[PDB]
RNA sequence: GAUAUUGAAUGUUGGUAAUUGACCUUCUAACCCGCCGCCCUUAUCGGGCGGGGAGACAGUGUCAGGUGGGCAGUUUGACUGGGGCGGUCGCCUCCUAAAAGGUAACGGAGGCGCCCAAAGGUUCCCUCAGAAUGGUUGGAAAUCAUUCGCAGAGUGUAAAG
RNA sequence: AGGCCCAGGCGACUGUUUAGCAAAAACACAGGUCUCUGCGAAGCCGUAAGGCGAAGUAUAGGGGCUGACGCCUGCCCGGUG
RNA sequence: GGGGCCUUAGCUCAGGGGAGAGCGCCUGCUCGCAGGAGGUCAGCGGUUCGAUCCCGCUAGGCUCCACCA
RNA sequence: GGGGCCUUAGCUCAGCUGGGAGAGCGCCUGCUGCAGGAGGUCAGCGGUUCGAUCCCGCUAGGCUCC
């Protein structure tokens, strides 16, 4: 739970992923469950199924 | 800045000298003791207000 | 009908509110005393009421939330007829504190509508209120606390009322979002989030524009930097900015 | 917009001693009708007469302000190694300038469009730059002191004299 | 008494135009849109009278831009209108 | 080529009198606090009692021109 | 025509201006992303010298340049 700029109450998600070579750390919207950004970028070329 | 004056015959009202003063430097109205040729003396002529 | 596209739509309220006031006083010959209409409303009601003429008193001079008295060409009004009960708010000063946010939380909380009060008047000597004569009882009598402070409130006269900081900066334009992230020293694009989300206000109106071109002896009122005027507008520099000053309070 | 054509009433609000203004509404009789009927008259002109509409408005005249390339008359510099573009245009000083004076080039260098009520007048008195040597702060460089010292300074400001 | 074919730019098309150096990719166009216009219409010609508009009446008439058809036509109203 | 404008701390900008302010970055303190970090002031040579702020030139970057046969 | 520069592993280029032929990418191997592999007369040809992409001789070719 966070502040936007504005002052109002916000919740983010901050997943954390075990996965060797494949680990990341991604910060979402929890609302809009949309990325914000993640530490490793996955590109849509590297994995079909989802991209960070 | 430097300005353009008249000093008159303070007895007769002679507009009698045109000069110049700095009025930063000379704000109060500058007197002189300059000859009157109306009066054919000298006399105090002060600067017109 | 043709006066709304002048004020915001929100503001449309107070104006159809306003042109029943001017209603009364021509109709009926009447003076007309208002609910200490906020600083904004002020503005607005000079502006809906025309030149029925106007008066506005505060109690002291250089109160925000002020009484309107709208009268005709006759009935010039006097200082009593505004219906103002001042007061002194006494604590025990030596262990307790006061501060202005205690005592408007403490008056919003007996109930008190923000139109019944004016201004908080805090002098090194005294903590001070002024009130509409219609609630000064029930404000005396339900106004026993203000944050950890107990407090009571003495009736007082109008006499009795016991009544910066200079930043000389430059700015690029004089528009809205270029002056707030001056005043509040802020990168712009956040200080255009501001604007536009409706966090500034520019003398009491909040103005969503931020192209919005400020002039000087402009009260703005950015909600997280508080309240700041630009007192000056001093000539251009070398390198072509807007030499300008502000004063926080 | 004022004013004339332009009148009558009722309110209301000025200003003078009851008259004259201002504005609102109403009226009809001026004015208007590219409306109807009748007649001049075989006439979609015009005019007359009677309705109706509108009405002291409009229209038109005089005066005023605004807008106005719709239209009109014009202007839009010179020098210039062609013209344009750039630069320049008056004054001062130096160099070019050929040991009087004067002397050109879009030749070489800089200043000016002031300042000073003393930085003017006069009387009296005086001598500068810098260096050496010695000095608590204090240092290469503040302030002394000593010697040396045609000026190596100064002369409001460019340069020359 | 047709040469024909493949491919591309431009304009949709038939039309129109610099009589006498330019026939075109230019103009027009049907369609689109914006705008003005309640009728003594607006617009236009004329000092006016008188006219066109129209013996029409907003599904009409004038003006601006665009130019068949198909899919579409985003952001900016501070400046100027 | 010519003109016109620009060059200041990490970042954004103040500013002939000896180079600042915010933010970032560091100090300890938990939406304000508390002190630091950092400048050939594009460079050059000069005007002078001192130059970021004179003045003349050199960079570089933008900007506008480079036409008429 | 005149000058200018390069040719290097599967591919693309490093290598100081002799000090002992490399990287990246691709490919082959095992592991669970990693290391490790291969691979070049350094365009070719022949001088220099203790070693030559390296120095020069000597010809390809392609670009740079009017
Ligand atoms: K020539």
């Amino acid at each position: 739970k966070s502040r936007n700029e504005i002052g109002d109450e916000t919740v983010r998600k901050l997943y954390v992923e075990i996965m060797g070579r494949h680990s990341n750390i991604i910060l979402t919207d929890a609302a809009e469950n949309v990325i914000i950004d993640g530490l490793k970028h996955l590109s849509p070329s590297m994995n079909s199924y989802r991209t960070v | 800045m430097r300005v353009n004056i008249t000093l008159a015959c303070t007895e007769c009202g002679e507009r009698n000298y045109i000069s110049k003063k700095n009025k930063r430097n000379n704000p109060d109205r500058v007197e002189f003791k300059k000859y009157c040729p109306r009066d054919k003396k000298s006399t105090l002529h002060r600067e017109t207000k | 009908s043709d006066i709304y596209q002048h004020f915001r739509k929100d503001e449309r309220a107070f104006i159809d509110q306003a042109l029943e006031w001017k209603r009364i006083v021509q109709e009926q010959y009447r003076m007309k005393l208002t609910d200490f209409l906020d600083p904004r409303e002020q503005v607005i009601l000079s502006a809906v009421t025309g030149q029925v003429g106007l008066a506005f008193s505060g109690g002291y001079d250089r109160a925000e939330r002020k009484r309107a008295i709208l009268f005709p060409e006759y009935i010039t009004p006097e200082e009593s007829d505004f219906e103002l009960q001042a007061f002194n708010v006494r604590y025990a000063d030596k262990f307790v504190s006061v501060d202005h946010r205690s005592l408007l939380g403490a008056l919003m909380g007996i109930g008190l509508k923000r139109q019944k009060f004016g201004d908080i008047v805090f002098s090194e000597t005294a903590v001070q209120l002024i009130v509409s004569a219609d609630t000064a009882d029930f404000v005396a009598a339900q106004l026993t606390q203000a944050g950890k402070a107990a407090v009571s409130l003495e009736k007082i006269d109008l006499s009795d009322l016991n009544i910066v900081e200079i930043r000389d900066d430059t700015v690029s334009s004089l528009r809205l979002d270029a002056v707030c992230a001056s005043m509040s020293r802020q990168s712009r694009q956040k200080s255009q989030t501001l604007v536009k989300n409706g966090l500034v206000k520019v003398n009491w109106k909040v103005v969503e524009d931020p192209s919005y071109i400020v002039a000087e002896g402009d009260m703005l009122s950015i909600r997280g930097f508080g309240r700041c005027s630009l007192t000056k507008i001093e000539g251009k520099t070398k390198k072509d900015k807007w030499r300008v000053t502000f004063e926080r309070q």
